[PDB]
């Protein structure tokens, strides 16, 4: 890490990730936290120098910045912390938008105990604000405008054992583009699951059980692919979703 | 994010953002050598835009060099692939194996696009020669796509180098034919 | 923009009587948690900003509707009608979402 | 056909390379037609003028003759921006701004020219079959032979090629090929 | 003297001084609407500001009262104001109430706290302005330095003057003041030349540039000839000068071509038929006299003459017969000089871009003010016709773009629309004879007809009074009185009156040249609107154009007969 450089490079793919993916995806507590920092530290020192350029200048009637080695640099500044922060909303939006798609899901992960699945590690508090406060809503919307002229026999609005199941789950099976980068860092020898081929780069295997056959994924190929065959290898950094 | 589709595609521009993220080679046409206010980057090193000398190679971010061109503090010299040397080889490997894509960039046609827009005057070539080898590169892309489609089915594809909006253009009908296939087929097990 | 919609200003897309009542209750708590979220830890970041990625930095935008001076952060705007401005992008990201700018 | 040969070539070059700002907008029609299985090409006239002027004129004098090589160097860039063969030849349309011409103002000064009039329809004819290709073999030494036509106003050959009697020949009709053509009155 | 020719680049310095910044906009330009050399200025001036990224604001205005309520609302962070099109004839400090010991921001002369820019050629100069102000600064272009020699040492030697020679002196000195005024007013050169001027001298001319230039100068050409025959010279020599290279080996869509072909007085030869182009011409109609029958049949005699079939001559110009089109030249030479017709050959500036087509400046041009005239309880009524006016300035603007030519075709098209109109009512007023000739002036007076709804805006009553000053002045008749055209609004129940100027034979020697006959309508409005309680509206840029309630026009022209100065 203490570096700015992958800290942009790991938001970039963790928002690519989360733009294409079924499922959602963990929270990078870290990596928020710092990026956070350092956009609140740039904006104080975009807006000292700015300060400090303005006051000087109606003191004695100072030329203003001298046009050279000065407008650039600032100009610099500003947009690379627009753009950053783009990034950082769209990805916010994307999950708040996946998060209200799968409130019930969410609930029952919750409530169930034998759960490793915990909302305290795939929420950020604020999402769990947010979810806290959009269920109940909505639940007050539905109650005051149909559920409360029905039987007591069926009044819940989450029913696993009705006619159709009342909790939509996350499509474990949905085709997406993927790139084999390989190893995360390098060391090819290191990594077990690497394999060699004929006259070829080492090669991933999966395995499909309902179609009960093995498929390899050669290095540097795009492939179009099972989301679930493939859940390891992009949670280890293997593959990335294009 | 959610409003005009956007759930699970890329927009035209959001591949363009992910293009101008990319590094390209200048000639800067100013000197910014440390004498014997900077510019202190927090998402690219910064290290060559402090450290500059006139008619000397350095590289940086795209999206810097193109703010630079804005002004006339900056040369960006094109990609050795866009020649038509280079592009009249990857014709003719396109024309001999018509079962392979040929090995061209994850952005070549955006970045084309973006070069002949912003710095026109930098190409050593004619410029509507190069124009047109592009068209010729891509229709027999399309053609080699179009025989590809044919063999659809449930397990998994492999398009080996086809290009970023390539497959941006055509992600939505391959994934939801292919999902159909798949429930058809889970259905009758 | 998050904002309180109809009891405040609206861009006028939507009657009042359309929408029911609990539907009414809804969308005012709906648009009080879009506000204490815009104030939480993402205060730097406007979440309720633009979705199309950022790529001119100067731009030339022409005046919808009359107005009278504004000021923004270093100087001021004078919104006279029929009126052209060359100016940076961020600062007229809001009046053109508000409809009082054309063109980007 | 040394002159043919470079009319088609410049034809082709005319398909190939015009274009406005920044599309191909000739090249595009052509993929655009073939994939919903349209053979045929539409192309305006003052984009011809401005392109070349020589070409313009080679087409306004001689319309019957110059049409057909404009007709084989489209589907001449078909076959190569399509496939890397089951493609007729194409048609050309074309659209004109020039100024009309009263049907009574029509005479002998205006035979073989190109000309715009308007006019109400009256009565529309049925189909009716025209022959493109035709194979043929002769009544005695029975060899095959093939024929290609072009709607643009032939007859079988008047002789024997390798006693046979003056013009002995006959249409093969299975393994022919056949178009739509209709007959329309103005007023 | 303030800003020299020379001393145009300095000025420049100072706006990159004091303006240009990254996080403020304080530049505002006030520009004239209803202008051509303006509009063109104007674009120069922000592409050049475009490419040096400098925060600019453009703001079209109409008349005066409208600069003076705008200005009070600009704010004090505004360090730069430019005006382009209008400023100098009055003055601009008793105008906008400026005091200068109130803007003395930087203490010292006085640095100021704001500069004012004037950018204008209607002489004759304010006094005031040129040698007496120093937050008014103007771009001048040499008229102060060689014709006002005597006015500068009155002006300045009168200040410092304030036992009898004294009386005498004061005297006699105030006497040349006043002879300086009471003279009418013209126009002796362009805007856009003195932009062209200031990009020569940072260095930054281009084929853009030169193009802007040349369609800021051909729009002087119907009523200020002189200036054209003046500065054609220095665009032959511009043009030869920025020429690509010799030997262009093929057309490739991305050419771009400037090139000095021989173009004819005809309106709108390459977009129409050639008998169109002879038939709506100011200058064939008043050497033929086509509003009635026998000019129709000299016209066709002509016609038949030359060569042309009639047929033919009636074809689009993209279509006509290839040979004809070959020779027109040999023909035009041959033919022309019977009918008196010589005069319609010249040369001009064509230009091309790829596989497009042809376009020349004087059709750039009408297709500009086409676009500038018709496109997109009385005081509402009259703002309403305002704004309009004002919006109509964008559209022309768009038109300059290379992006967008279908706003190109469509003003060519009511460009064509409009002169059928002009031609049509000119018929009418020449067959019923409704000039009255006064002494002193000529008076024309539109009160009944159709389409008198196209007369509301200035430029469509200055067609219409330039199709009958052209038709006067190929008369036999030898007169040189000015003319009066009015028509009535019906909504508004006001008459817009127009003074125009007389004007010498196109083609007449240079032995009458000279600066041309001076218009002295504002001051002659002025003396009657001073005097008398009419309530009449002097309030346009241009001062020949007034508006009178319908009441007041019939005393108010009795008055005028005996004003004089006409
Ligand atoms: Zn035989």
């Amino acid at each position: 890490y203490v570096s700015p450089q992958q800290d942009f490079s790991d938001l970039m793919k963790s928002w690519k990730n989360e733009r294409c993916s079924p499922e959602l995806l963990p929270y990078p507590h870290q990596l928020m936290k710092r990026l956070l920092n350092r956009i609140s530290m740039q904006s104080q020192l975009i807006e000292n120098i700015s300060m400090g350029f303005l006051d000087m200048q109606n003191a004695s009637n100072a030329n203003p910045p001298m046009p050279n080695e000065s407008k650039l640099p600032l100009l610099c500044m500003e947009t690379e912390l627009e753009r950053l922060k783009f990034v950082i909303r769209s990805y916010i939006r994307c999950r708040l938008s996946k998060i209200d798609k799968f409130s019930l899901y969410l609930r029952q992960l919750n409530e169930d105990e034998n759960s490793l699945i915990s909302l305290t590690d795939l929420l950020s508090k604020d999402e769990i604000k947010y979810h806290d406060t959009h269920s109940l809503i909505w639940l007050k919307l539905v109650n005051d405008s149909i559920l409360k002229y029905m039987p007591e026999e069926l009044q819940a609005i989450n029913d696993t054992e009705g006619s159709v199941n009342m909790i939509d789950e996350p499509d474990w099976n949905k085709f997406v583009f993927i790139h084999v980068n390989g190893p995360p860092d390098g060391k090819w020898n290191e990594d077990p699951l690497l394999q060699e081929n004929e006259f070829g780069k080492p090669c991933y295997t999966v395995t499909i059980p309902d179609l009960k056959e093995e498929v390899e994924l050669t290095i540097g190929s795009i492939y179009v692919m099972r989301y679930e065959v493939i859940r390891d290898l992009l949670r280890d950094d293997k593959v990335a979703l294009i | 994010s959610l409003p005009a589709h956007l759930q699970q595609t890329f927009s035209p521009e959001e591949i363009q953002f992910i293009v101008e993220n990319e590094p390209i080679k200048i000639f800067p046409r100013i000197t910014t050598r440390q004498k014997i206010t900077r510019w202190q980057l927090i998402t690219t090193d910064d290290k060559a835009l402090n450290n500059m000398v006139a008619m000397r190679s350095t590289e940086v971010v795209l999206w810097i060099a193109l703010l630079l061109k804005q002004q006339s503090k900056c040369s960006i010299v094109a990609p050795q692939w866009l020649t038509t040397k280079e592009l009249d080889r990857k014709i003719q490997y396109e024309k001999t194996h018509p079962d392979r894509f040929s090995e061209l960039p994850w952005n070549w046609l955006v970045l084309a696009r973006i070069l002949f827009n912003k710095a026109k005057d930098d190409f050593h070539d004619p410029i509507h020669e190069l124009r047109g080898k592009i068209q010729d590169l891509r229709e027999i892309r399309q053609i080699k796509v179009l025989k590809g489609l044919k063999y659809l089915n449930e397990s998994h594809l492999q398009l080996d180098n086809l290009s970023l909006l390539e497959i941006n253009e055509l992600r939505p009908f391959i994934t939801e034919i292919m999902d159909k296939l798949r429930e058809i087929h889970t259905a009758s097990l | 923009n998050g904002l309180d919609l109809m009891s405040s200003i609206t861009f006028s897309q939507q009657d009042t009587n359309n929408l029911s009542h609990q539907e009414q209750e809804y969308l005012k708590e709906y648009c009080d948690l879009i506000t204490d979220l815009k104030s939480g830890d993402l205060v730097d970041i406007d979440l309720s900003g633009s979705l199309v990625p950022p790529s001119d930095v100067f731009i030339d935008v022409r005046v919808l509707k009359d107005a009278g001076e504004i000021q923004t952060e270093y100087g001021v705007f004078n919104l006279i009608k029929d009126s052209q401005f060359f100016v940076r992008q961020s600062d007229v990201e809001r009046l053109i979402q508000q409809g009082y700018l054309q063109k980007i | 056909d040394d002159d043919n040969t470079e009319i088609i070539k410049s034809f082709k070059n005319f398909i190939l390379e015009f274009r406005l700002d920044s599309q191909f907008i000739y090249r595009d029609q052509l993929r655009n037609n073939i994939l919903v299985k349209n053979y045929s090409l539409t192309v305006n006239m003052e984009h011809l003028i401005g392109y070349n002027e020589d070409i313009y004129k080679k087409l306004s004098d001689e319309p019957s003759d110059i049409i057909p090589l404009f007709e084989t160097a489209i589907t001449q860039v078909a076959k190569r921006i399509s496939i890397l063969n089951s493609l007729p030849t194409f048609q050309l349309i074309l659209n004109s701004n020039a100024n009309q011409i009263p049907l009574r103002d029509l005479d002998s000064e205006h035979v073989s020219k190109i000309v715009r009039l308007s006019g109400i329809i009256i009565s529309t004819s049925v189909l009716s079959s025209r022959a493109t290709y035709l194979s043929i073999m002769c009544r005695n030494c029975r060899h095959t032979t093939s024929i290609t036509i072009n709607n643009f106003n032939v007859s079988l050959p008047r002789s024997c090629l390798s006693n046979c009697g003056p013009d002995p020949y006959i249409i093969i009709h299975e393994s022919s090929k056949f178009i739509d053509q209709q007959f329309l009155k103005l007023q | 003297m303030y800003y020299g020719i020379s001393q145009f680049s300095e000025a420049y310095n100072k706006i990159l001084r004091n303006s240009s910044s990254h996080s403020s906009c304080q530049l505002v330009i006030f520009v004239s609407c209803l202008n051509i050399d303006a509009l063109c200025a104007t674009k120069m001036l922000s592409l050049l500001f475009k490419k040096q990224l400098v925060q600019s604001q453009i703001v079209p205005i109409f008349g005066y009262s409208e600069l003076r309520r705008h200005y009070s609302q600009l704010d004090d962070n505004i360090n730069s104001l430019l005006l382009v099109g209008f400023g100098g004839v009055i003055d601009l400090e008793a105008f906008l109430e400026i005091d200068p010991q109130e803007y003395v921001i930087d203490t010292d002369e006085q640095s100021f706290r704001r500069d004012i820019y004037v950018l204008d050629a209607h002489r004759p100069w304010n006094l005031d302005n040129i040698f007496g102000s120093q937050i008014i600064q103007c771009f001048d272009d040499g008229t102060v330095d060689d014709t006002l020699g005597e006015q500068k040492e009155a002006y300045y030697k009168l200040l410092e003057l304030d036992r009898k020679q004294r009386k005498k002196q004061i005297h006699e000195y105030e006497g040349v003041l006043e002879e300086y005024y009471s003279q009418g007013t013209t126009v002796v050169n362009s805007i856009s030349a003195q932009i062209y001027s200031l990009l020569s001298a940072i260095g930054e001319t281009n084929l853009s540039n030169l193009w802007l230039n040349i369609l800021g100068t051909t729009s002087l050409d119907i009523a200020y000839a002189q200036v054209y025959n003046r500065l054609y010279p220095l665009l032959q020599d511009e043009v030869k000068r920025l020429t690509p290279s010799s030997r262009n080996s093929v057309k490739t869509p991305d050419t771009l071509t400037l090139n000095i072909q021989p173009d004819y007085y005809l309106f709108l030869l390459r977009h129409s038929s050639l008998y169109d182009s002879f038939y709506y011409s100011n200058y064939v109609n008043a050497k033929l006299s086509l509003w009635n029958e026998n000019g129709k049949k000299r016209l066709h005699k002509m016609f038949a003459r030359m060569g042309i079939p009639l047929s033919t001559a009636q074809e689009t110009w993209l279509y006509m017969d290839h040979s004809i089109k070959r020779e027109l030249g040999i023909i035009f030479d041959k033919n022309l000089d019977r009918y008196g017709l010589q005069d319609i050959i010249r040369d001009g500036f064509v230009r091309t871009l790829g596989y497009r087509g042809s376009i020349s400046a004087s059709e750039f041009v009408e297709a500009l003010t086409a676009l500038l005239e018709v496109g997109n309880n009385s005081a509402q009524k009259l703002t309403n016709l305002r704004k309009r006016w004002v919006s109509n300035f964008w559209l022309s603007w768009d038109a300059l773009d290379d992006r967008k030519v279908e706003l190109l075709n469509r003003g060519i098209q009511l460009a064509q629309d409009l002169q059928r109109a002009i031609f049509n009512t000119g018929v009418a007023i020449l067959e019923k004879k409704l000039i009255k000739h006064l002494r002193i002036y000529r008076l024309c007076v539109l009160q009944d007809g159709p389409d008198l709804d196209l007369y509301r805006n200035p430029l469509t009553l200055l067609r219409l009074g330039n199709w009958l000053i052209e038709c006067c002045a190929e008369s036999e008749d030898k007169q040189l009185l000015p003319m009066v055209l009015a028509s009535i609004d019906e909504n508004t129940d006001t008459y817009l009156v127009a003074g125009l100027t007389p004007r010498y034979p196109r083609g007449l020697d240079t032995i009458h040249t000279k600066k041309p006959i001076l218009n002295n309508f504002s001051m002659a409005f002025q003396q009657i609107t001073a005097e008398t309680d009419a309530k009449v509206r002097i309030d346009n840029f241009e001062s020949s154009i007034i508006e009178i309630r319908r009441e007041d026009l019939s005393p108010f022209l009795e008055k005028l007969t005996l004003s004089g100065l006409l």
